[PDB]
């Protein structure tokens, strides 16, 4: 298991051998095997998408190319979408259609595979071929990094909806005054 | 305004009618003393007439060309123009009270029908039972809907006598 | 006493008393709340 | 019967000699249900210990404010601590307190759900468990002997502190000044200053 | 059986007995004689009590905080209009339709649960979440997703006590909301204002002097 979530609690038995499992299931959403399998695939997929999203959000900001919240803003109220400091000649309609077609094809091919291949498909998806040789520890690291990235993305969204600044500015502001610049000072998070 | 009707507040015929009624009452009052019984009765009638006209004009009733209040009997039309108290609300009130009395009578008849001598119970009513059933009849909508959804509110057609066609 | 109360429970006596009570209640409602043309709540 | 020679033990407290300060006092029969009594015992211990800490803090702060020992921070009423300025604002301190208390209280709740379960730290350090309401945090080993007498002392002091805090709050809402100032104002006569003439408790007297 | 009744000395009706929480043998109108009707009324009472509890809480707690000074919110009868005049205020019709659309789905699902408690637990109904939609055998008490802390799961008697507390609090809140409606309609003031006005002069400030409860025609 390697973890207990609640040091003195009794973790469920169906979450004893799964990787990156801490026995966290107070609501009992994985009691049925089918639900557990679907949730496992969804968790790994969510972690991967969140890691990619967090990496992109941090990269576009640390590189001085713009924020994540204002990225689609230039497209609206006119047009022209910038990328790497260049310019892409596509509008909202064409962009939406292209993304819809590509994502639909990719997800359709991914969702039609076997249950195990829908979350851990080796072969062509592992060019370096490092899957072989104890993949449990690697799977655990992937799941944990995905959970951390999911929390980071939720933090970006909530922090922007509360304070109104992007990740780097919020981090710098908190580092400047760690005592009077936090979630407790803004009149949204802590009301009383 | 709903169907070419003018509110009684701005109706000239309504005001003229009130003025004429009060004028007739005062004309009759002029033939009496100031503190006699007929004078007091006429003054009370005048006050009641004025109060009635003022209440009708204040309640938002609609008056026609003849100057008399008109009622709107149409849901939606009366609900959007503020005339639900003309027929809609009275309809609900009636339906409720009528169903209350009907349900109380139905329950009493069904309760005494199981007695060994029901005809006597029909000519000689059981006051305590009738009182209890009358009180229970106030929840007639709920009871009637429950009996309908339960199927006990109806009698099978095959169990009811019928003519030989 | 039982026979008297039984006679008072007959259909005609109960009918007249019920009609009298309903008429009295309506008369007093109209006496205290007269000229109620519409249901103004 | 312990709290009243003319009363009778409410049965549910007669066969419970392991409870600290068991004087058979329960006129409302709130502890009749064994689970209810089990929860009430923990609630009493928590309220009593917190009241002891709070009353001791209020008394020490007021003593330093009256006699004069603490700096500008102590020279202020307990209810006026908001006027003082610390390292962090009120909101930051409140949030930090909520997080720390959430951690500590969740550990305590986990222990309450299953006594003896949560007793190990993430680093492997373990302690010996000794009853529910007594986790065993005894670095001085004072519970090795006369444990019942020690817990009786604790429960009596806790109840006294709870009553003291309630009285301090009532006095503040009815009399002006600090608790020590109220005690001095009383001891001044003391046949005139005694809630009867405060114009708040009787209410019926002089509005 | 021998539990406390609403009217001491009066025997409880046979259709009520003593198993449902809040069973005090109170049914002078004999509305729950039918078992199906009684079950529907029990579910309706639970729903009305829970909604009334939420509303009374959202009406009293904000009012109490506003009276103290922290958290300034308008009076409950004007809260709907105050938001209407806001800048980015959502249209009333659109807001009501969205709320009704969401409530349609959740309420219809709960309706199917009432007809058959294990209806929503049908395998494959949802995206693996139907397993947590199985009730506890009694409509109106669905564990799983709901009740995440598992309160009252220690034993059956513990759950029964909590059910009684819930039913009493729900009934109290229902009566309280009805009182709020009547008080505001009779007196254009808030509940706290009415309570403060009554304590100042109970014999001169009550429902007998509001000019609405007691009609002026009689006097
Ligand atoms: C994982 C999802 C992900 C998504 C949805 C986006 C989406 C976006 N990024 Mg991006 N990024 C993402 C990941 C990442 N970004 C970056 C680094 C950047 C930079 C530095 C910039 C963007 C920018 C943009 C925007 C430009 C529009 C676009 O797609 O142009 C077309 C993009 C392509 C055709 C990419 C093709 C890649 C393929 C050849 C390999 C757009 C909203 C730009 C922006 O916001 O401008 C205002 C911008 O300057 N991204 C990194 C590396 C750290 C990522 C890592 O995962
Ligand atoms: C008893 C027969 C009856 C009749 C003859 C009418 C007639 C009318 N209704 Mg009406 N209505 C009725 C019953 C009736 N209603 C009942 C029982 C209800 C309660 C559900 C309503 C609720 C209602 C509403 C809410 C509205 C009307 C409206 C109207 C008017 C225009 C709607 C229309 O007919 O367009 C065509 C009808 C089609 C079915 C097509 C019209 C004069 C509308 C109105 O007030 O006019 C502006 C309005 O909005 N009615
Ligand atoms: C179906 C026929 C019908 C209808 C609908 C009405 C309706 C009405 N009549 Mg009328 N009336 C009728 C026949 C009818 N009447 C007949 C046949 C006569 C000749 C005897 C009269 C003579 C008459 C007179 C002299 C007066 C009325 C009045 C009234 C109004 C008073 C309402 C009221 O009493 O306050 C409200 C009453 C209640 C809320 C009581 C409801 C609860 C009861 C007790 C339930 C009963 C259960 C059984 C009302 C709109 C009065 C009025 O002012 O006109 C505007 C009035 O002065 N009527
Ligand atoms: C649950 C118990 C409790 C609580 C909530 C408080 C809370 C407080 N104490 Mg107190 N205190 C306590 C117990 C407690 N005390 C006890 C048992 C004693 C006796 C030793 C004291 C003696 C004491 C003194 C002498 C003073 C306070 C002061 C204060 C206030 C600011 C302290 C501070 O800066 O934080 C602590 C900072 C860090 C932990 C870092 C604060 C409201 C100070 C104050 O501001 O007076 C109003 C003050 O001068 N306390
Ligand atoms: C155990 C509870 C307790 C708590 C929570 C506090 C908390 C506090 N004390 Mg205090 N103090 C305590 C007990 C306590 N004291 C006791 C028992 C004594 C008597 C020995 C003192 C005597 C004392 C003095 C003399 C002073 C404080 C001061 C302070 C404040 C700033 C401390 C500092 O930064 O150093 C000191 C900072 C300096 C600039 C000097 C702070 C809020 C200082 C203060 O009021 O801040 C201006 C201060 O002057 N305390
Ligand atoms: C915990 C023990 C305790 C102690 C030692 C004191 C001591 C004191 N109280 Mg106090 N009080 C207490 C508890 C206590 N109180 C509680 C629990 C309450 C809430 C009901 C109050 C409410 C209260 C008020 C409103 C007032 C005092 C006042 C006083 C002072 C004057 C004596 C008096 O009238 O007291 C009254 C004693 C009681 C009301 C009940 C005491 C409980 C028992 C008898 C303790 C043994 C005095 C120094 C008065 C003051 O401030 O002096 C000017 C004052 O007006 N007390
Ligand atoms: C960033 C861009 C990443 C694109 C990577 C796409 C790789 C898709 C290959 C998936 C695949 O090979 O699955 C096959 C499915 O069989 C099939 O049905 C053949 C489908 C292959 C479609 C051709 C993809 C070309 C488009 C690639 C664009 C770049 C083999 O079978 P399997 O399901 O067991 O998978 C086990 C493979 N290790
Ligand atoms: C004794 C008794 C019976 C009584 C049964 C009753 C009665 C039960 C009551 C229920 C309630 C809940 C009554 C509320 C009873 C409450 C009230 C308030 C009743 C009447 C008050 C009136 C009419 C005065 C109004 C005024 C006017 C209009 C003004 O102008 C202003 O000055 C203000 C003001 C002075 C208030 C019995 C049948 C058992 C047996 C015998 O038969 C007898
Ligand atoms: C487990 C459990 C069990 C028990 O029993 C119960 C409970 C408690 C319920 C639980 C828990 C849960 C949870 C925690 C959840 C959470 C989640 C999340 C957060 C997700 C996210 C998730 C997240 C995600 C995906 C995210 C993603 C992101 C992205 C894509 C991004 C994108 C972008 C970019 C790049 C940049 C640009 O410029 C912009 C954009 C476009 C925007
Ligand atoms: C037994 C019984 C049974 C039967 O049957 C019935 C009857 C009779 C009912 C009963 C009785 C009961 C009672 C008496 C109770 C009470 C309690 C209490 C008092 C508590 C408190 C309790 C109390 C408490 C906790 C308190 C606490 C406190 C604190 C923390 C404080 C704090 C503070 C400080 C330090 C200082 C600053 O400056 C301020 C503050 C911040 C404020
Ligand atoms: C039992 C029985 C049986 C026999 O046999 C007969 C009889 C006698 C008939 C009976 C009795 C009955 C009764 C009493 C009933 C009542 C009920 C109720 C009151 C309900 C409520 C109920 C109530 C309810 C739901 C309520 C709810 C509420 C709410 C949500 C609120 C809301 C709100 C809020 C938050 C705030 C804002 O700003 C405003 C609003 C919007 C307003
Ligand atoms: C929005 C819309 O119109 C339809 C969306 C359909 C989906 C996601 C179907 C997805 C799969 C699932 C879960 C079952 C088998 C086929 C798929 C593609 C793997």
């Amino acid at each position: 298991k390697a973890g207990n979530w609640l040091p003195g609690s009794e973790t469920p038995a169906y979450l004893e051998n799964l990787p990156a499992s801490y026995g966290f299931d107070p609501l009992g959403l994985a009691a049925e095997p089918a639900s557990l399998a679907r949730f496992r695939e969804s968790e790994v997929f969510h972690g991967r998408w969140a890691m990619l999203g967090a990496a992109g959000v941090l990269g576009v900001e640390v590189l001085g190319y713009g924020n994540w919240y204002d990225a689609p803003l230039p497209l609206v109220q006119g047009g022209q979408a910038t990328y790497f400091g260049a310019s892409v000649p596509f509008d909202l309609g064409t962009l939406a259609a292209i993304e819809f077609a590509a994502m639909a094809g990719a997800e359709s091919f991914r969702g039609a595979a076997e249950p195990e291949k829908r979350v851990y498909p080796g072969g062509a998806f592992d060019p370096m071929g490092m899957s072989k040789g104890n993949s449990k520890e690697l799977k655990t690291k992937e799941i944990k990094n995905g959970r951390l990235a999911m929390l980071a993305c939720l933090g970006f969204a909530a922090q922007h909806a509360a304070t109104g600044a992007s990740p780097l500015e919020a981090l710098a502001s908190h580092l400047a005054n760690p005592m009077a610049v936090n979630f407790a000072t803004n009149g949204v998070s802590l009301p009383l | 305004d709903v169907a070419g009707l003018t509110p009684c507040s701005e109706s000239k015929a309504f005001a003229k009618r009130k003025k004429n009624e009060v004028k007739a009452l005062n004309k009759r009052l002029k033939n009496y003393e100031a503190d006699s019984a007929p004078a007091l009765a006429l003054k009370a009638t005048i006050a009641r007439t004025e109060a009635r006209f003022d209440k009708y004009a204040k309640q938002g009733l609609l008056c026609g060309t003849d100057g008399l209040p008109h009622l709107i009997a149409d849901p939606g039309l009366a609900l959007r123009y503020g005339h639900a108290g003309d027929v809609f609300i009275p309809t609900i009130g009636f339906i409720y009270f009528a169903g209350w009395l009907g349900y109380a009578g139905s329950k009493y008849l069904q309760a005494v029908a199981a007695t060994a001598k029901p005809i006597e119970k029909e000519i000689i009513i059981d006051v305590p039972l009738a009182w209890k059933l009358l009180w229970e009849g106030f929840g007639w909508p709920l009871r009637a809907f429950a009996e309908y959804k339960n199927g006990s509110l109806m009698e099978d057609d095959a169990k009811i006598t019928v003519s030989p066609r | 006493m039982k026979d008297f109360t039984t006679y008072l429970s007959t259909a005609p006596v109960l009918t007249l008393l019920s009609v009298t009570v309903v008429a009295g209640l309506l008369i007093e409602i109209n006496r205290f709340f007269p000229d109620a043309l519409i249901a103004a709540f | 019967a312990g709290w009243d020679l003319s009363a009778e033990v409410p049965a549910h407290l007669a066969g419970r000699k392991d409870l600290a300060g068991n004087y058979g006092f329960d006129p409302l029969n709130l502890g009749k249900n064994p689970e209810a009594l089990k929860w009430y015992q923990q609630a009493e211990l928590q309220n009593g210990r917190w009241a002891m800490l709070g009353v001791a803090g209020i008394l020490v702060q007021e003593l330093l404010h009256s006699t004069g020992l603490g700096g500008k921070a102590a020279d202020v009423y307990w209810f006026d601590a908001g006027n003082n300025t610390f390292w962090a604002p009120k909101e930051t301190l409140i949030a930090i307190s909520f997080l720390m208390f959430n951690w500590a209280e969740l550990n305590r709740m986990q222990d309450y759900i299953k006594p003896g379960s949560n007793v190990t730290d993430p680093f492997g350090n373990k302690i010996k468990y000794v009853e529910l309401g007594y986790p065993g945090f005894d670095p001085l080993s004072f519970s090795k002997n006369n444990f019942d007498e020690w817990k009786l002392k604790e429960i009596k002091n806790a109840r006294l502190a709870m009553l003291a805090f309630l009285g301090i709050v009532a006095q503040h809402n009815a009399q002006p000044g600090s608790p020590l100032e109220q005690l001095g104002a009383h001891l001044a006569n003391p046949w005139k200053n005694h809630f009867i003439n405060n114009g708040v408790s009787p209410f019926l007297t002089d509005n | 059986a021998t539990r406390p009744l609403w009217q001491p000395g009066v025997e409880a009706p046979k259709h009520l007995d003593g198993t449902m929480p809040g069973d005090f043998g109170f049914d002078p109108l004999n509305l729950g004689v039918n078992k199906e009707a009684l079950n529907w009324y029990r579910n309706a009472e639970l729903q009305n009590g829970r909604w009334a509890m939420l509303g009374v809480a959202g009406i009293v707690i904000p009012a109490e905080l506003t009276r103290v000074g922290v958290l300034n919110v308008p009076e409950w009868a004007e809260a709907g209009k105050v938001y209407a005049e806001s800048e980015n205020a959502i249209p009333f019709a659109s807001l009501l339709m969205v709320q009704l659309f969401l409530f349609n789905f959740v309420e219809i699902k709960r309706w199917e649960d009432i007809k058959k408690p294990g209806s929503q637990a049908e395998p494959g109904s949802f995206l693996g979440f139907e397993s947590g939609f199985k009730g506890t055998g009694i409509s109106g008490y669905p564990g799983g997703a709901f009740n995440p802390f598992g309160l009252g799961n220690s034993s059956k008697e513990a759950m029964d006590d909590l059910k009684w507390r819930e039913i009493r609090n729900g009934r109290l809140a229902m009566v309280a909301f009805l009182g709020f409606l009547s008080q505001h309609a009779a007196t254009g003031k808030g509940p706290l204002d009415n309570l403060a006005d009554h304590l100042a002069d109970p014999w001169g400030a009550n429902f007998c002097s509001n000019g609405v409860s007691i009609p002026s025609a009689l006097g």
